[PDB]
């Protein structure tokens, strides 16, 4: 994986050159935004479950999927669906925290659109619910750090797309 | 010193022969030997 | 036994056995009634079932009584008896248990390699089993003869 | 199914069907008839279980019914009444099965985790089951409640 | 039929070991230039090999006397040899008629191929092939051959062909031992086959006879006891560093954990506790862990501990069950504290790789193994097992009929291909001839041919892709506007439609130097219709360039498919159909047939542009199930938003 | 794996519905037939090995170019790993024949039957004939044998055919 | 694997027929050659570490790869490249010593164009290094030797190309 | 292990002869007594959480032990003795099943005598543990299967001391 820091050395050690000026305010930019990043993984590392919790009820719960013939009928299924959905969570603070989308291009997306595929889970329905995520985190964090978290929620659902 | 050359050199030819029908076929060549 | 197989599966899986699991040693514990007499019919009997499966088995193979054969001597003919009398004598322990398992561990188990290092012939002893099994189940009666039928088929199965 | 574990565990060691298993197998065709029996009293009286140990429940544990319970309101009510209408037609396909395989593999396994997300007590629904057990088993004969009473026993231990 | 496929990889078993073979083989496993060892293997065997010609050549030449002689002593009765295709222990010559022509034949051709595989076996140097296909033959010939007849057969065999040669005490004792060891494996009765027992209830138990693990080259086990010399010690090491992390790494980039290298040599930890520690250390946490997805790398950690992949489905989903729970430490402890992993290795013994030859194979994960014992295996990244376990479950997956590949990515221009070297990411599924593929339509649900053939050239209404039509009539037509006339309005609409007819032949708009000027004027004149038109800009020679020649011959019929008819295939029918046109006739035909067939007419006219009709559900799926352009009605329950009653 | 009972559950918990008039039906058909499938089992446990060494013995003489050079069932390591797979296929018909179920017959044999067979270069022609010569085996040994039901026997060899096969027509 | 002698003896069984002439006549090629072909081996285990150092001297050094961009300038990378011309050195020394390039079929081209093309390592700039062992090698040992090594390490050049 | 069905059989293994009619009273005792043994492990089966708290609070709870200073204080230590007695209860029911105590001798008492001496875990507070065990499984179970239940928890006391 790669941090914001670690890709901004990445991109200046591709080329063979010195950090510049340039390079550095994308340093200083992590800097500042760095105690924004801390504060906001200790709340949903608090609210882990939780915030799968509003999550589930608000887009997954009493529609088709929960139904017999769903994807999600069985407890093996829904308790899977809740591991898939807390490893979502867990990994959008891992990019959250790094300041970077790199860990979710490796460890996340980077062969799950194939799995889903063949599994026969739901892709549209599952964005749904990293939507309704996205929604819950915003809320629960704030407007500035639920953004932050929005951007690589939105990554994971437009690599599963 | 030019002994070495196995696959260098010229390659040796194998001789692969033209396959034949079998026995499973020995209804249709008793056949054949009746069709004269 | 029946007993340790559901007990070992349950341990597998580190639980408790399982309803059906229960229920299947509560059949074998009812039918122990008839387990028991198996035992007696065989071990009482036992002199009439050697006598007939050797008498077949040396007909049948008239190769190790012949010269550049296995059992040639008297000390080693008393030796394939003594086999015989050691395989119903498992068949027993295994009926009365219920499962496979007394004549897996003692008899069956790496049985192959047994009698390739006494140069005693595994085609020739799958052959021994049934001449064996045909002499038991001959004596015993029809619905006796069901039960003790697949226990001689299993050691069968094992040898070749 | 046994006929499943019987299977299972033959192929495991790939030996083809022990007659210990064999055995096994015969005692659970023998015992459908009865099966079937427990089945058709437990699917056909399906309407009158879960209203008696729905309000069994209710009555005794009045907390999830209570304003602050999970099972509070007319809809959460009725999403705990249909909870135990598939944890009875989960024990329906115990019963036939003879196992309590169908029973893990469906609505067993990450029960814990479901209702955690849910926000329901799991000792709670322990009890809605055990209720539906005592119901069932004054329905039918005292060999058939004790037949089906371990494959509602297991969910108990299941879900606490 | 089967609905899911796991590929099918070549497979190479050794069917008897060789000098060289045996030689090279045992360096390569060690991953080792061959050292002043197995040099003087090889050495002493090219200087040998020029005199085991000359064992072979005498024994080829005269192979029918041998035989002749074999079986004159052998059968009495006649002679054997009318049909030909010194311790007896009791033997009794057979009678010819008494054992019948058909049991003659074999016993003939035995004796025959009995020689034959001794003269291979000193060509080869190595007793393997005798000691593999006579051990377990004893038991099988028993039954209509007497075995008391065939062990004097190779007694005279072995007096005749010492008779016959006889040049050298260096040279015949060659012949005699490779004799002795025929007669000694034959003798032999046929050995137990090495059961793989089942390690849980989800994986099926397996068996291999006592042949097949005689020839297919023995896997190197090395076993870490407390008294061994450091160099051998060293050797046991460096495998285990080549069985976790694939290859020597410490040889490589001098990644090594010293402080667990010490306590092994020692005898502190175990080697199963060293495999333990090794792979939950950093070192392969970042090569094997990070870089992969939690069930590739599950699947990865199968090879590295167990040495063989994952067996069952059931199986998939406990242990990433496992790693969902603790994780990378959870999952190397679980692996390592099987029930498996102890009978196979113990405590001692390296993980070792057991593949086609080293055990009984199951028919179930072969191809997914094949690729994982591969060293190309961490780079496929997307996972194979847990993919195709629910594809054997499931019925036939949203793919074309040759792949997952020959699927090119629903977008404006370019054909772009998932290649099969580029991130291994082949999905191979057993599609039949007559298997037609759910396509969305781009208009109106109901106007799908499938289920409405008749409604096949109605036009998507603000629901699909623009129709572009020469409804209006084309500049200088008629002789009404004559001679003068600059302001036709009659002349953007056609040259729009030009545009619209390059953009649906090559996705995008083309440059200067590019464009078919004689092609546009021509259509312009109204001497060709659009058909014609069209077909004369997908028969261009930039058109070959662009998307036939560069791409596979499958993937460029399909492409094109996609482009003049907006359609992908149905299924094999249609694409057997152009590429056995593409093989004959050629890549202007395959344009001519696609132009010229009856479904394009009844969609598109004389005067219409084609245009996108149907899409694969993965191509509508990459369009619409991203964060915008998704309704909130597609797979989410929807609650009235109502205001409160206090309110 | 599956049987004819969890197939069943299976189908019937999918939709969510309690076994109704029509399912109690088919697992009373099981289970009045499960007697003679116990006893087919019961027949081919007793003749496992005579059965698969003379079908095979047919199928050599049937199709003769097996054990003749270019074969791969020529060499002894050939004929024993030949036995094997015969071997394999009436014991996994065994566990079908009491399971009343394919299931099994997929799962653990069919599954990846077609690509190792076309990667070693093992023929699936022959095969599938040595399969159903099997097949004819059981039926004629089932007909000597006091069976009242024997069309059960024909069923998984029948789909171990109709999977392994090619597409013919 | 398989070596020369088993790729003549397999066709013979295929066939079903003695080693007559044909078959002879590649075998005594091959027994020839061998003690030359040890020869040649032993010069080149030995000089291993030197036969590298010249070809990446030739072909990798002073260029764009081992510039930053290129995929040989981290260490980690250069030491990787360093270890695969050493595998391409040993492989085809075993295909020399074999006389068949099957070890080269299952152990190299097994997924070397997999590999390769999934890490985003440049097949020109292999080949010119491969090539530039294929020179050193016929140098070090001999010309003879050289065009005997040549066979296989063009079978590399042309499985790669 | 081996049951006390296979240990008259065992018996009779060792001496090579057949099992006698006074081998066998043993053997039709296990078959007359066998209807109890099941129901009896069907009763503990479906109560296993609940032996193990009665069990706890009558002997451990309220005691040195559980307060701070003893083994059994901790969190971690308190979810190890849980585990144990969980453990203890359900090999004393394979032993009750199969009517013999060598899996308590194999599968218990192998090296847990050992390892409890290591922790300084103490052997007075565990055989108390087994004994209050033992008092809940005869009250749940009844006297007549509670007499025979306490002597493979005997055999665990015997073992430990
Ligand atoms: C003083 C430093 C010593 C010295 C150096 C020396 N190095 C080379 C050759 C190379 N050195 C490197 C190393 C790196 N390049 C990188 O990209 C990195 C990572 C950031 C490092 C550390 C490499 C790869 C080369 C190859 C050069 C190329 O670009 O092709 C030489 C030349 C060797 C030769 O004979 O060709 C020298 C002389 N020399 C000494 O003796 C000093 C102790
Ligand atoms: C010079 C050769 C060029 C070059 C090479 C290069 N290779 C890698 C990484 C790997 N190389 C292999 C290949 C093999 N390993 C094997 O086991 C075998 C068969 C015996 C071969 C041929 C593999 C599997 C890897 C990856 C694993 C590893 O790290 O060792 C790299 C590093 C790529 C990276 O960024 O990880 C490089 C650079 N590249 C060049 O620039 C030269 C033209
Ligand atoms: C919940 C939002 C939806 C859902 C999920 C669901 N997932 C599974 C099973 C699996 N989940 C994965 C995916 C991953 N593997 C990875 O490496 C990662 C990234 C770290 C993830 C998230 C895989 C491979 C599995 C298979 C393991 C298993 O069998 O459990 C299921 C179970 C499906 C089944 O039983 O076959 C489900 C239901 N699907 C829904 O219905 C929700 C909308
Ligand atoms: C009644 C015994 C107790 C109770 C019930 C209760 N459950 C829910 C929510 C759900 N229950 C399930 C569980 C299952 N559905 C299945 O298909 C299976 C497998 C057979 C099971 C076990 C699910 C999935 C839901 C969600 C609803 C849906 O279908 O989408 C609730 C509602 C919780 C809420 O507030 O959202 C309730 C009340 N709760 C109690 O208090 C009783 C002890
Ligand atoms: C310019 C900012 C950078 C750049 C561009 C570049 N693009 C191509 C070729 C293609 N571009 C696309 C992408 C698209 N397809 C779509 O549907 C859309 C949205 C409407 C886009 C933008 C495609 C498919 C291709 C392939 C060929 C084609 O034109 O159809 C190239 C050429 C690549 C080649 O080797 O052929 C380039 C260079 N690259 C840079 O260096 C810039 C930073
Ligand atoms: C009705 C039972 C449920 C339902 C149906 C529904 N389907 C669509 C759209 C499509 N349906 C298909 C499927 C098929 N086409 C085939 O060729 C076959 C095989 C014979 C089938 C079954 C396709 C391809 C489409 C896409 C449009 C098209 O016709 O090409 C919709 C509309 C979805 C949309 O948003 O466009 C709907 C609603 N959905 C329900 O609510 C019912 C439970
Ligand atoms: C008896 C006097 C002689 C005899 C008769 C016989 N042979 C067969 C057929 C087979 N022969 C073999 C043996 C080999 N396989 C090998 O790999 C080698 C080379 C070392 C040999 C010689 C095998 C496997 C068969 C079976 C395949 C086939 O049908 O050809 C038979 C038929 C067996 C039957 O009854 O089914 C008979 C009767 N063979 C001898 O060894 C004697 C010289
Ligand atoms: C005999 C009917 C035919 C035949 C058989 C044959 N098969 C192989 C190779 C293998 N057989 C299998 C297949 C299976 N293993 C399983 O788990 C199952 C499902 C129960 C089957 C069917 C496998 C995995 C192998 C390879 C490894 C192994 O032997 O275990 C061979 C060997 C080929 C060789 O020469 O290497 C043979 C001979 N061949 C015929 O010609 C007959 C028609
Ligand atoms: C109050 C917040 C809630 C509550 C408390 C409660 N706990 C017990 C039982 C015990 N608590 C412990 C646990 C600990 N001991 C430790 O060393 C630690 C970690 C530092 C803890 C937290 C123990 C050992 C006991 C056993 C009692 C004893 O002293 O032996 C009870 C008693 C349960 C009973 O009825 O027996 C209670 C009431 N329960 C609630 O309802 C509150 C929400």
């Amino acid at each position: 994986m790669q941090d914001a820091i670690t890709a901004v050395i990445n991109s200046a050690d591709v080329q063979g050159k010195y950090l510049d000026g340039a390079a550095m305010d994308k340093l200083k930019s992590y800097f500042a935004s760095g105690e924004l990043r801390v504060r906001a993984a200790s709340v949903i590392s608090a609210n882990a479950a939780t915030i799968v919790k509003e999550a589930v009820a608000k887009s997954l719960l009493y529609s088709d999927v929960t139904r017999p013939g769903g994807n999600m009928y069985t407890t093996r299924r829904y308790a899977a669906c809740i591991r898939d959905l807390d490893y979502y969570l867990r990994y959008a603070t891992y990019a959250m925290l790094a300041g970077d989308a790199s860990i979710l291009d490796e460890r996340v997306l980077n062969g799950l659109k194939e799995t889903y595929n063949s599994l026969g889970v739901p892709i549209s329905s599952t964005v749904q619910a990293i939507q309704a995520i996205k929604e819950v985190t915003a809320s629960l964090v704030g407007a500035d750090a639920g953004k932050e978290m929005g951007v690589y929620l939105d990554y994971i659902c437009s690599g599963l797309s | 010193p030019s002994q070495v050359a196995f696959a260098s050199g010229d390659p040796i030819p194998q001789n692969v022969a033209r396959r034949t029908p079998g026995p499973s076929l020995n209804r249709f060549k008793e056949m054949a030997r009746q069709v004269k | 036994s029946v007993v340790s197989q559901v007990i070992l599966q349950a341990d597998d899986q580190l639980r408790y056995p399982t309803s059906g699991e229960l229920k299947g040693i509560q059949a074998f514990l009812t039918t122990g009634a008839q387990r028991i007499r198996i035992a007696e019919t065989l071990a009482e009997n036992e002199k009439k079932i050697v006598d007939q499966a050797q008498k077949q088995l040396f007909k049948k193979h008239p190769e190790y009584r012949a010269p550049g054969g296995n059992a040639y001597g008297q000390r080693q003919y008393n030796q394939c008896l003594r086999d015989y009398g050691w395989y119903l004598r498992l068949v027993t322990y295994g009926v009365l248990a219920g499962n496979k398992e007394p004549i897996e561990t003692t008899g069956l188990i790496g049985v192959k390699e047994m009698y390739n290092s006494l140069n005693v012939p595994v085609p020739g002893m799958v052959d021994a089993v049934t001449v064996l099994k045909d002499a038991a189940l001959g004596l015993l009666s029809a619905e006796d003869a069901n039960e003790t039928a697949p226990y001689f088929d299993y050691i069968i199965q094992f040898m070749s | 199914s046994i006929v499943t574990k019987s299977i299972v565990n033959a192929d495991a060691e790939a030996r083809y069907l022990s007659p210990g298993e064999l055995d096994r197998i015969k005692a659970f065709v023998t015992g459908g008839a009865a099966r079937l029996r427990i089945a058709e009293t437990l699917t056909g009286s399906r309407e009158t279980i879960v209203k008696q140990a729905g309000d069994r429940l209710f009555q005794k544990r009045p907390d999830i019914v209570s304003p602050g319970g999970n099972a509070y309101g007319e809809e959460m009510t009725a999403t705990c009444l249909r909870d135990m209408d598939y944890y009875l037609r989960l024990v329906t396909y115990g019963v036939v099965s003879g196992d309590v395989t169908p029973i893990e593999e469906i609505g067993l396994v990450g029960v814990r985790e479901m209702y955690r997300s849910l926000g329901t007590p799991i000792e709670a629904v322990a009890q809605s089951v055990r209720e539906m057990k005592e119901v069932a088993s004054g329905l039918m004969s005292s060999d058939d409640a004790a037949e089906a009473s371990a494959y509602f026993d297991f969910v108990i231990g299941k879900m606490s | 039929s089967v609905k899911a496929s796991g590929g099918s990889s070549l497979a190479r078993p050794q069917l008897y070991q060789t000098v060289p073979v045996s030689a090279i083989s045992q360096a390569e496993q060690q991953d080792r230039f061959l050292e002043g060892s197995e040099l003087n293997e090889l050495t002493a065997y090219f200087q040998s090999g020029a005199l085991r010609l000359e064992i072979a050549e005498t024994l080829t030449q005269n192979a029918d006397l041998i035989v002749s002689r074999a079986a004159n002593r052998i059968f009495t009765g006649g002679s054997p040899l009318s049909y030909l295709e010194p311790i007896p222990p009791g033997f009794r010559p057979i009678n010819i008629a008494r054992y019948g022509p058909s049991n003659m034949q074999k016993s003939l051709r035995d004796m025959s191929w009995f020689l034959r595989y001794t003269t291979y076996a000193i060509v080869a140097g190595d007793p393997n092939i005798i000691v593999v296909n006579t051990r377990g033959l004893k038991e099988v010939i028993e039954n209509a051959c007497s075995i008391d007849a065939t062990i004097v057969a190779i007694q005279e065999m072995r007096a005749a062909s010492a008779d016959y040669f006889r040049n050298n005490a260096q040279a015949k004792e060659i012949v005699l031992q490779y004799f002795d060891i025929l007669l000694s494996e034959f003798k032999a009765p046929t050995p137990a086959n090495k059961v793989r027992q089942g390690p849980s209830n989800d994986i099926q138990g397996l068996e291999l006879p006592q042949s097949y693990f005689n020839a297919a080259a023995k896997r190197q086990k090395y076993a870490m006891k407390p008294g061994l010399s450091a160099l051998e010690k060293n050797a046991v090491i460096k495998a285990a560093y080549r069985q976790i992390f694939e290859r020597d790494i410490t040889k490589a980039y001098s990644q090594s954990i010293s402080y667990l290298e010490s306590q092994v040599r020692n005898g502190d930890i175990s080697m199963k506790e060293f495999v333990r520690r090794l792979a939950k250390s950093p070192l392969y946490r970042k090569q094997f862990f990070e870089p992969f997805i939690n069930s590739r790398a599950l699947e990865l950690a199968f090879r590295h501990i167990l040495g063989r992949g994952p067996s069952s489905r059931e199986e998939v989903q406990k242990y990433f069950s496992i790693v969902s729970s603790g994780g990378l430490p959870a999952l190397v402890d679980a692996l390592v504290d099987s029930q498996e992993y102890a009978d196979y290795f113990g405590e001692e013994t390296v993980p070792y790789l057991r593949g086609l030859g080293v055990e009984a194979q199951e028919c179930r994960n072969w191809g997914m193994q094949q690729d994982l014992f591969s060293y190309s295996a961490p780079f496929r990244k997307v996972p194979q097992f847990i993919t195709t376990f629910a594809q054997y479950d499931r019925p036939l997956p949203d793919q074309h009929v040759y792949g997952s590949g020959n699927d090119p990515l629903e977008i404006q221009f370019g054909a772009i291909f998932p290649k099969e070297t580029r991130n291994p990411s082949k999905r191979p599924a057993p599609f039949n001839k007559d298997t037609k593929r759910i396509l969305i339509h781009r208009g109106p649900a109901v106007n799908n041919q499938v289920g409405n053939p008749s409604a096949v050239g109605e036009f998507p209404g603000s629901l699909g892709a623009k129709v572009f039509r020469l409804n209006g009539g084309l500049p200088g037509a008629k002789v009404g506007k004559n001679t003068g006339t600059s302001v036709k309005f009659g002349e953007s609409s056609t040259q729009a439609l030009i545009r619209a007819a390059y953009r649906q032949v090559f996705g995008r708009d083309l440059y200067e130097g590019q464009r078919l000027s004689v092609a546009e004027i021509q259509l312009e004149n109204g001497d060709i219709s659009v058909r014609e038109f069209i077909k004369r800009l997908a028969k261009s020679e930039l058109f070959l360039k662009l998307y036939w020649a560069p791409h596979y011959v499958c993937k460029a019929i399909e492409y094109m498919h996609r482009r003049l008819l907006g359609r992908p295939t149905y299924g094999r029918q249609e694409m057997n159909q152009y590429f056995d046109i593409a093989s004959k006739q050629g890549f202007y035909a395959v344009v001519e047939a696609m132009i010229d067939s009856k479904e394009y007419s009844d969609a598109f006219g004389e005067d219409t542009v084609p245009y996108e009709r149907y899409l694969t559900p993965g191509g509508l799926q990459m369009r619409s199930a991203r964060v915008g352009s998704l309704r909130e009605d597609i797979g989410q329950r929807v609650d009235k938003e109502v205001t409160p009653r206090f309110v | 794996m599956r049987d004819a009972v969890t197939t069943l559950i299976k189908n019937y918990d999918l939709t969510g519905r309690y076994l109704d008039r029509n399912a109690m039906d088919e697992l009373k058909a099981y289970f009045e037939s499960g007697s003679a499938r116990i006893a087919a089992a019961a027949m081919i446990n007793a003749n496992s090995a005579t059965i698969v060494k003379r079908a095979a013995a047919q199928l050599f003489e049937e199709i003769p170019e097996l054990i003749r050079p270019s074969g791969n069932a020529y060499t002894t390591r050939r004929f024993s790993a030949c036995l094997r797979d015969m071997d394999y296929y009436l014991r996994y018909a065994s566990y079908a024949l009491i399971a009343a179920d394919n299931n099994v017959l997929d799962e653990r044999v069919l599954q990846g039957l077609r690509e190792t067979y076309n990667s070693l270069g093992v023929p699936i022609g022959p095969t599938v004939r040595g399969i159903q010569i099997m097949k004819e085996m059981i039926e004629a040994m089932a007909e000597d044998s006091s069976l009242n039901s024997t069309d059960f026997i024909a069923s998984p060899f029948d789909h171990m055919t109709r999977e392994l096969s090619e597409l013919s027509v």
